[PDB]
RNA sequence: AAUAAAAUAUUACUUUGGAUAGUUUAGUUUCCUGGGCGAUGAAGAACGCAAUGAAUUGCGAUAAGUGAUAGGAACAAUAAAAUGUGAAUAUCCAAAAUUUGAAUGCUUGAAAGUAUACUAAGGUAUAUAUGAUAUUCAAUAUCCA
RNA sequence: GGGAACGGGCUUGAUUGGAACGGCGGGGAAAGAAGACCCUGUUGAGCUUGACUCUAAUUUAUCAUGUGAAUUUCACUCAUUUCGUUAAAUGUUAAAAAACAUUAAAUGAAACAGGCGAUUGAAAGAGAUAGACGGGGAGUUUGGCUGG
RNA sequence: UGAAACUGUCCUUAGUGCAGAUCUUGGUGGUAGUAGCAAAUACUAAGAAGAGGAAAAAAACAUCUUAGAACUGAAGAGGAGAAAGGUUCCUAAACAACAUUACUUGGAUUAGGGUGAAUCGAUCCUAAAUUACAGAUGGAAAUCCUUAAGAAAAGGAUUGAAAGGGAAUAAGAUUAAUAGUUCUUAAUCAAGAGAAUGGUAACAUAUCAUGAACUUUAAAAUGGAGUGUGAAAAUCUACGGAAGAGUUCUCUUUUCUUCUUAACAAAAGUAAAUUCCACUGAAAUGAAUCAAUCAGAGAAGUGGAAUUUAUUGGCUUUGUAAGAAAUUCAAUGAAUUGUGGUAUUUUUGCAGUCUUCAUAAAAAUUAAAGGGAACUUUUGCUCGUACUAAUAACCGCAACAGGUCUCCAAGAAGCAAAAUCUUUAGUUAAAUAGAAUAACGCAGGUAAGGGAAGUCGGCAACAUAGCUCUGUAAGUUAGCAAGAAAGAGUAGCUCUGGUGAUUAUCGAAUCAGAACUUUAAAGGUUAGGGGAAUCCGACUGUUUAAUAAAAACAUAGCAUUCUGAUAAAUCUAAAAGGUUCAUUACAGAAUGUGAUUUCUGCCCAGUGCUCUG
RNA sequence: GAUUCACGCAGUGUUAACGUGCAAAUUACUUGUCAUAUUUGAGUAUAGGGGCGAAAGACUCAUCGAACUAUCUAGUAGCUGG
């Protein structure tokens, strides 16, 4: 049972001042700040998370490799799969009805 | 509990040094102070306190480069 | 003597609106020619909430005729706007609710909400939640249509008007009994600073005209004239008729 | 250990120690004391020794 | 404090070298009644008030 | 009925206290002469500098002082050094004059900073209104090809 | 006892040894405060009101000269009011589908107006004079004799 | 006595004569060696230093070491921060003054020493808000607008958070004090310098695998309640130990301590949850949770994919890394560091459920898409960093029982972070003690017989109290009254049975029952007195800081009046000025009564208000 | 916007203690309250015939039925004291 103190000067329960205690050498304990959780990517049709992007900071994303960021695809990376599939046939259907429309 | 009991919770500062007068009254609130009329170009001088243009006024400080001219 | 409570609210010291989290100004788009001698289609993307306000505003995306963009609006939810909507706001529109007309074009008898009061201010009449004006009339030799105001008045206004068409969504909000004192609390989260409201009979004489003597009570006629000094003007000002009608 | 003046930072202070020595400065560190005055922690290459530095001076 | 802005803590660097008594020297002068320091202060019986 | 421990009364000497007496590099009033500050940066504020200073006085990175002209042998609390090849001292002079302040490149809370051009650090100019001149433009406002 | 009518001091008596430790509340009409209750101020202040005398606000009439006409009633815009935009096609001639739409290929993408687009409009608002209203507000007053 | 000025007469002039003003200022008495120096459980013995325990007990003795005895008892009298203070921090010398005695002690006197950052904050961005040039208003001071009025600023200026957003650091060691700041080791970030494949699909490839203008999407970025669960740490515990310590004339294979590991990265092995993809197409309807919830716009089954789980990839494991550290032995050198748990709590995530007339921020900054225009090395500047953070460092005139925002959190016991006791840590001093054991007191108690007869009044005090079982009235808004009232049980020891996982072993506190014994059992601490009526207020809530805490104020409900927005209310001396209004009659403004049920009667003469007369 | 225990907070009663106190309003026991009309930190807004007020003439730096400071000011007093 070891009390630890913060490590900053920061002495409030803040959600950018969350900490992690650790054991350390010797039975010591010691304090770590811990990041904050954050949201994935959201599609731009349905509001629903994508596959295959991390959830991580903003300026995380770019220290990532390049296709750690994407999903190769049309619109990947911005709407998901179903909400591209309904585009392509959105996009040709409409053109086939108006073809003979005019 | 009007005395003593209230008077713990004074720690929060209203009034700082000025920069033109030197004197604690730059009330950080109101962005002015309220011993020599700051940013307001014109020193803050009031007839009614007549001691307080005494205190400081010409003559009270070195007088740096007007010594020098009405000598000569 | 005071300044009462009536002469302290017009300052806006602690009076001011709570409008922080307020989504936006929920009106029509700017008139143009797309709009004045043709039809846009604007696309409901979503439904939100604006805090302070019992009609839900409703996020159209239309696009930008002129330019290349989108041009993001901001549109009081008619009943039955659903998301993935398609809504034509223009001259030529079709008589569907929600889709945008010019005043001068509805049929007598067509209900349209969120009326102009004027052509290009984007919205006065009729916006609240559950509200609707009904279209009464036209007249083609001054171009000007009259319409019946939510309050019962009739109003003439030019035959250019939008007005969208339909009743405002939300409706039927004020038949449900506020129980407490705490949901009547929660209710001004986003307005003004006046629920808590104290009797000018239980205030002493100088705060409020009312403060009374070893009874409570008024002593002196509530009804006022309408050319009051303010201040003194409290109670019912200017009073046809008093009491309950019978 | 010196002590600079407090205008200076820890640029101008390095080259000033490399240059009126003839040594060289792999860090610096400052701090300005309540008298004004900076004092700076000059550390010297590991090549070069701050005891024949030091005597040079006439600390000891 | 523990956090204090530079034009702030020089002013207090100055307001403990002011907080000194006479050197000995000086009050072996001929004619010095210059004994004492009575501008002095200390931090728990007046607050010197900045 | 009695003792004077306490108490009271007078005088002397001493103590706590600073009245009285002697003095005054301080004031008050009157009159005479001037009434001589500032973008060439004032008045005021802040910081810093003596061999040993805390205040104060003097002064501003050339610091209780530098150059020049007058001046003639000192300063001193203590040790030092310099000195008729000129020590003290004086001045309407020359050089210099830190951060601020009308404050004036933007910012200025107790703020740490910072942008462009000229001549890595250094120094310059750049706020608002304004007269005159020169140069670049705008309006078909009036003519006109 | 008399006295300013309830004395430690005065008059006539009772009675009296110097110093003072622990207690306790009868006395010192004990200490605390230029009576707060009452009265006198030709002393105030808050509050009220058809008390006196005024005042902001509100309201009504007159003056301040747009043009075309037939004190009053109409038409127009040109001062003026209220607005809206990225001053973004004003005027006149010739609901099947929550998707994209841009940096053009070869004049394409029409011109002209003395009005950025509308509303109100010689009415309204601000000023001056005059009447009304006005405790919302300011200033002031509310006699005397008197078995208090 | 004193040591350098002064006196008498006439005239003139005045800041000219003190016992009183509760007079002003300065000083000093009696009271008086009196009242006091009494909350915070508490000190004792030996030794050292010191003038400072001597003495006919002068019954007491400050600082430091050790031993004995104790208190705060982990929501601390522990370890650290923000605000405030400013040198109080550490050391040495020293004690005239100050800490209601004294002090060798001190937050006190004097002199020295101390605050180290590319990685923590400021700096950068915006919030409620704040202020400039030009403009408008104003006799004047100055006021208003903050993107509207502008030839100003691709679209709009300045300030505004050491608790909001944010590029990047850890372990061990060191100093009389500083250390995410120094030293060793090990990393990370920013700015530079030297027109591709695979999988049916979900999607995937130690930077790779081009991608300008313009546009869009997303992250930064967001309420609360309650349930279930993954993981780590703490505590507890099972098997096997290594080293040391404690008890031992009565026993105990016994009781205790140590057995550890970072930032950043790797992929032996291996999880929980959620969302998707491919094959097939559900009825005799199924799948599933504590609860739900889901399916022919497609359930269940099989095989896959992605994301979360305190850095890479969540846990074990590995580099870092044992060479560190902890515990021992010897006098610098040597030894060890397995494996579990269907236990309790805390922390951090995930999943769905519930609630709003509440829907619970912005920008800096970053990534992707649509479109097709054309391994090494260098630098990382400025400012804060000491100390208290309080029954002695802040505010209260002070070492004032008052006030002041936070993080970390062991055992016993219980439902409980309750009361009571202890372990790591802090302290034994915090306005002085000794003696005697009178009255009157403050605080805490007990009592024969009676039990409110005391008194304005059961004021004060006493009494009931936890849990299990049985039972529980009138009234009622049908919800409540209700823990109504009332009655029975409860200890100790030895046993038995019920509640599960894997194929006999293993693990949990929980319930029930039976014998036998006694001092007949919740009561050390914590711990409801109950009933019958009447008045007021509907209820939870708020108020006269410092004599009034309610029957007052508020409140949901009922009802009244004006207003179409260039309006109603209404601030300003004025104003392209300001508030409700980021609004629009289910709205804005002005009022009276005060839940529900029942009912609001007659009166328009008077005074107001209004009129289409 | 149910009943209660705890950390906290308040101030119902003793009209207890203290009343030249620890305190220019505190202490002890008893009592109430102890998360949604809840408690609290920092920043910002509202200033004298003004502000703020769940309303007590309450709060506005120990000052409120009109704050503090300075100028008019040595205000006037037929009234008390010298």
């Amino acid at each position: 049972a070891v009390r630890v103190t913060y490590v900053r000067k920061h002495s409030y329960n803040t959600k950018s001042n969350g900490i992690r205690i650790v054991k350390t050498a010797g039975g010591n304990m010691t304090v770590q700040h811990r990041q904050k959780i954050s949201n994935g990517v959201r599609c731009g049709d349905c509001g629903c998370v994508l596959a295959g992007i991390r959830h991580i900071r903003p300026h995380q994303y770019g220290w990532l490799g390049k296709s750690k960021r994407t999903v190769t695809r049309a619109y990947g990376g911005v709407k998901c799969h179903k909400c591209v599939q309904k585009k392509i046939l959105r996009a040709f259907l409409i053109n086939e009805h108006n073809l003979i429309k005019l | 509990t009007k005395g003593t009991s209230c008077r713990g919770t004074r720690h929060n500062k209203t009034h700082i040094l000025c920069k033109r007068c030197g004197k604690r009254s730059w009330h950080l609130q109101k962005q002015r102070c309220a011993s020599c009329g700051y940013p307001d170009a014109k020193m803050r001088q009031y007839a009614w306190g007549y001691k307080a243009l005494r205190r400081r006024t010409q003559g009270t400080g070195r007088m740096r480069h007007l010594k020098i001219a009405l000598k000569r | 003597g005071r300044r009462t409570l009536s002469q302290r609210k017009g300052r806006g010291s602690i009076f001011k609106s709570r409008s922080h989290h307020k989504l936006g100004v929920a009106q029509h788009r700017a008139i143009d020619f797309f709009e004045r001698h043709s039809t846009v289609r604007g696309l409901v993307k979503s439904i939100e909430h604006d805090p302070g306000r019992g009609a839900p505003l409703a996020r159209v995306v239309f696009r930008n005729p002129r330019q290349y963009g989108l041009d993001k609006e901001l549109f009081i939810c008619a009943e039955g706007l659903y998301s993935g909507q398609y809504i034509y706001c223009g001259s030529k529109a079709s008589l569907h609710i929600g889709n945008v007309l010019p005043i001068g074009q509805c049929p007598e008898g067509t209900v349209v909400c969120n009326v102009e009061s004027k052509p290009g201010d984007r919205g006065i009449i009729a916006r609240a939640s559950g509200n609707y004006a009904t279209v009464i009339s036209h007249n083609a030799d001054n171009e000007t249509t009259r319409i019946r105001l939510p309050s019962g008045a009739k109003k003439t206004l030019k035959s250019n008007c939008r007005a969208m068409v339909g009743i405002i969504a939300g409706g039927g909000r004020t038949e449900k009994p506020i129980l407490k004192a705490g949901v009547a609390y929660r209710m001004y989260k986003a307005k003004r600073t006046t629920w808590p409201r104290v009797r000018g009979v239980a205030m002493n004489p100088v705060d409020h005209p009312h403060g009374g003597g070893n009874h409570q009570h008024v002593g002196h006629p509530t009804t006022l004239k309408r050319s009051s000094p303010p201040g003194q003007k409290a109670g019912k000002v200017a009073a046809r008729r008093t009491g309950l009608i019978r | 250990v010196f002590l600079c003046e407090q205008k200076a930072n820890k640029t101008m202070i390095k080259k000033a120690v490399e240059k009126r020595y003839g040594v060289k400065v792999i860090k610096v560190n400052t701090l300005v004391r309540l008298d004004g005055l900076k004092k700076a922690f000059v550390r010297l290459a590991p090549d070069v020794e701050a005891m024949e530095v030091a005597t040079k001076i006439g600390l000891f | 404090t523990g956090h204090k802005g530079f034009s702030y803590k020089l002013k207090l660097g100055k307001k403990i070298h002011q907080n000194r008594g006479v050197p000995q020297w000086f009050r072996m002068k001929t004619g010095n009644t210059i004994n004492y320091n009575f501008k002095r202060r200390h931090w728990n019986r007046r607050k010197m008030g900045m």
